[PDB]
RNA sequence: GGGUGGAGCAGCCUGGUAGCUCGUCGGGCUCAUAACCCGAAGGUCGUCGGUUCAAAUCCGGCCCC
RNA sequence: GCUGACUGGGGCCUGUAGAGCACUGAUAGGGCUAGGGGGCCCACCAGCCUCCAAACCCUGUCAAACUCCGAAGGGUCCCAGGUGGAGCCUGGGAGUGAGGGCGCGAGCGAUAACGUCCGCGUCCGAGCGCGGGAACAACCGAGACCGCCAGCUAAGGCCCCCAAGUCUGGGCUAAGUGGUAAAGGAUGUGGCGCCGCGAAGACAGCCAGGAUGUUGGCUUAGAAGCAGCCAUCAUUUAAAGAGUGCGUAAUAGCUCACUGGUCGAGUGGCGCCGCGCCGAAAAUGAUCGGGGCUUAAGCCCAGCGCCGAAGCUGCGGGUCUGG
RNA sequence: UCGCCUCCUAAAAGGUAACGGAGGCGCCCAAAGGUCCCCUCAGGCGGGACGGAAAUCCGCCGGAGAGCGCAAGGGUAGAAG
RNA sequence: UCGAUGUCGGCUCGUCGCAUCCUGGGGCUGAAGAAGGUCCCAAGGGUUGGGCUGUUCGCCCAUUAAAGCGGCACGCGAGCU
């Protein structure tokens, strides 16, 4: 009983649970389409942009483990700057160009329960939350 | 690495009769002692296999006691190469005779390029004391080149050791 | 029991290199020839596996005579 | 007239079987090295380096005419047991001097012959008288003085022919194997075993996906994996061989290496044993003695019974020989 | 092919067959015989003028493989030499 | 089996085997078709006339769907030659 070779060198490989806000962690279909996701195959030295292995893997007995305990998304079992990069890697989420990049289960540190309404399509929070300098505060 | 037996206790018992229920006879003796004995067969295998004869088996004999001893005489039936016999030598005070097994990173690491390397490979018999008892022993440096022959009075020689061959066999050949 | 440079044949036996003649080619001697004295090219030695660092040169099959 | 075959105990004699390599030779591989074998700065003539290559060093064998060893058995002598259609001695009468099969050990043969020739046993011969073997001189049982409508058994048998079990248990085979002939062959079958992977989840399948400059350098009207030689570079990786398949006016279209996914339990390989299967074609009409039989009326391991001969018992008689 | 001798076959006494295997004898020696006293091989390694694998010599080593008139076997240096 | 079992070839009459020559089935093909190649099932029937020679067998002529191989005391002389 050998025990996948990746249980240790693709067991996330001991790496990047805590690395990149521990928290808020992926979700969705480890991928349908080899046709309209690209980005892959051309960062000069190598893409570290995609996924590594094994979702059942850790789905099971990678327990809460150094993240940040929150709790309301989607479902059940089905990139490193938290909450902003999010539809500007990959996955523009329905299209896309092949229909319905569907969803997971998320939760990060703040009362997130959709997340596809507030933070996933390309919003804007760093920006337009300029709006409370005259508005609703100063008379 | 030693290995265990359980090594049971037989006087008289016509031996055909311990083949036919699975059990291997054998004998037990040395400078003070011989005794009738017998193992099982299945247990035997699994343990000598990797025993081969090179290392020490306890055997941990019944009647209390526990039994160090190393294997030197397996008669094997003639027509189906399995055993039928098997002579158990008790290590005592010091020394003895025995086959350590060879390590091998010597000329040119394997062969230069394929030709003539064809040396002399296997175990060979040494006197030790029964402590300093060798798992294996490296023939070692590298630099016995094409056509090289550095025979058996050669390489490390760990603590415990002696000539006990021709001082040169061929170690090295062609 | 034979199958070798184009023809004829030696070389196998005794396995570390295939050669003479004739033909051909060119030269020597002729006044110009014939012959003659000299070399030139060319085979891998029916073919198949093995041996050996080597075998047309050892071994055995098939082949054609 | 206790001397005999056979037997017990002893004492020496032997050179087989088996094994062995020390002699005699034969022998595979390596080492180390005369002499060749070929090659070099060549004749001072010796300078090395890797098939032959004697003796020696291990490492492995072979032998009727080799033996460092060597049983069992066999022969002989002594002391004993053995009173036997036994032994010995003298003498009268013969017949026989074509043997044969079987077992074991050989030789010739072809590790052929119901072959041939010796050896030791046995049997037919002469027991072709009796039971079994279907039938059948010599295989198994057993040495037939005669009589009996009595008994027990041997080999072998007990479903019917056909006497006595369709007897008892516990396993196996599905071929009519039994009622067969081999090298070999193979998810037949039933047991023992070993390894291999698997509940962070394997083997089936059903979901996905194998995209690069992609001309892979090189080939090349073009081979842009799939006509071929491949620097088989590496840009890598949920994963993707510049490509295992079909595709092919180079492309369009297509599939499998490989991960992931759903379902959620065993899975795939190796060896062994018992029995069976293929391999399996011959000459009038078929069949294992026949009919028939398949948890047997077949094979393997137990066990209880009974049947069964001219054998032994019983009863009666006959002679012969002892006392 | 035919008598004689040796080995094998010949199955550990003797004996034992075949157009089975493989070899010899039909002589020789007045010294090769009798006896007494002596002496020990063959090879192998070094050394040694003409001498080489060897002629003869010295050294050490060498339990019998030499020798025993001729085949083979048995025997044999504590002699048969 | 020698107080006999007539030895080859032909003729006549056959019959049986199948390891099939043709005919009817069939698989694979480097099977386009046609026509073959090879292996499998199949013994029901069929399987020619001539030249040569004692011949069997062969080798030829002309054909054919094809000119099958064996067994039967190399079938068959109380049937013939
Ligand atoms: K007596
Ligand atoms: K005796
Ligand atoms: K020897
Ligand atoms: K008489
Ligand atoms: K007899
Ligand atoms: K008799
Ligand atoms: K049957
Ligand atoms: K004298
Ligand atoms: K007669
Ligand atoms: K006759
Ligand atoms: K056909
Ligand atoms: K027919
Ligand atoms: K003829
Ligand atoms: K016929
Ligand atoms: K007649
Ligand atoms: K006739
Ligand atoms: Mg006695
Ligand atoms: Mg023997
Ligand atoms: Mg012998
Ligand atoms: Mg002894
Ligand atoms: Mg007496
Ligand atoms: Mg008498
Ligand atoms: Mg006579
Ligand atoms: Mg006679
Ligand atoms: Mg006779
Ligand atoms: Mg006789
Ligand atoms: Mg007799
Ligand atoms: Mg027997
Ligand atoms: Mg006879
Ligand atoms: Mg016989
Ligand atoms: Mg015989
Ligand atoms: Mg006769
Ligand atoms: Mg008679
Ligand atoms: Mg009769
Ligand atoms: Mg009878
Ligand atoms: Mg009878
Ligand atoms: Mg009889
Ligand atoms: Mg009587
Ligand atoms: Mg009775
Ligand atoms: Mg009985
Ligand atoms: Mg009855
Ligand atoms: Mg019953
Ligand atoms: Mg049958
Ligand atoms: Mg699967
Ligand atoms: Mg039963
Ligand atoms: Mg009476
Ligand atoms: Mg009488
Ligand atoms: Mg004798
Ligand atoms: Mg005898
Ligand atoms: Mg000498
Ligand atoms: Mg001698
Ligand atoms: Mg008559
Ligand atoms: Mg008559
Ligand atoms: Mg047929
Ligand atoms: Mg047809
Ligand atoms: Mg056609
Ligand atoms: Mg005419
Ligand atoms: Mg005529
Ligand atoms: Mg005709
Ligand atoms: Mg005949
Ligand atoms: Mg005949
Ligand atoms: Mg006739």
């Amino acid at each position: 009983m050998p025990n996948k070779r990746n249980v240790e060198l693709l067991a996330t490989l001991k790496e990047n649970l805590e690395r990149a806000q521990g928290s808020f962690f992926l979700v969705n279909y480890q991928g349908l389409p080899a046709k309209e996701t690209h980005a892959l195959r051309q960062a000069l030295k190598q893409n570290g942009a995609r996924l590594f292995v094994a979702k059942n893997t850790l789905i099971r007995l990678a327990l809460k483990e150094l993240g940040l305990p929150e709790l309301d998304g989607l479902q059940g079992p089905s990139d490193p700057v938290a909450a902003a990069k999010t539809l500007v890697q990959f996955a523009k989420s329905n299209p896309k160009g092949i229909p319905q990049v569907k969803s997971g289960l998320l939760q990060g540190q703040i009362l997130t329960a959709k997340d596809v309404e507030a933070l996933a399509e390309l919003p804007t929070m760093d920006e337009l939350r300029a709006e409370l300098v005259g508005v609703l505060q100063a008379p | 690495m030693e290995y265990r037996l359980k090594a049971y206790y037989r006087e008289g018992e016509k031996p055909s009769a311990l083949r036919r229920a699975g059990k291997l006879p054998g004998v037990m003796y040395n400078r003070h002692l011989n005794r009738k004995v017998y193992v099982d067969l299945v247990e035997f295998d699994k343990v000598f296999r990797q025993a081969s004869i090179h290392h020490v088996i306890v055997l941990e004999l019944p009647d209390g006691q526990s039994l160090p001893t190393l294997v030197r005489q397996v008669n094997l039936d003639k027509r189906r190469r399995r055993p039928e016999h098997v002579d158990f030598f008790v290590l005592s005070d010091e020394p003895v005779e025995m086959y350590v097994p060879l390590r091998f990173v010597g000329t040119p690491a394997g062969v230069r390029a394929g030709g003539v390397l064809q040396e002399i490979h296997r175990d060979i018999l040494v006197k030790v004391s029964p402590r300093n008892i060798p798992e294996f022993i490296e023939v070692d440096v590298s630099g016995l080149e094409i056509g090289d022959s550095l025979h058996a009075s050669d390489l490390k020689l760990p603590p415990g050791v002696e000539l006990a061959v021709s001082p040169e066999e061929t170690i090295a050949a062609v």
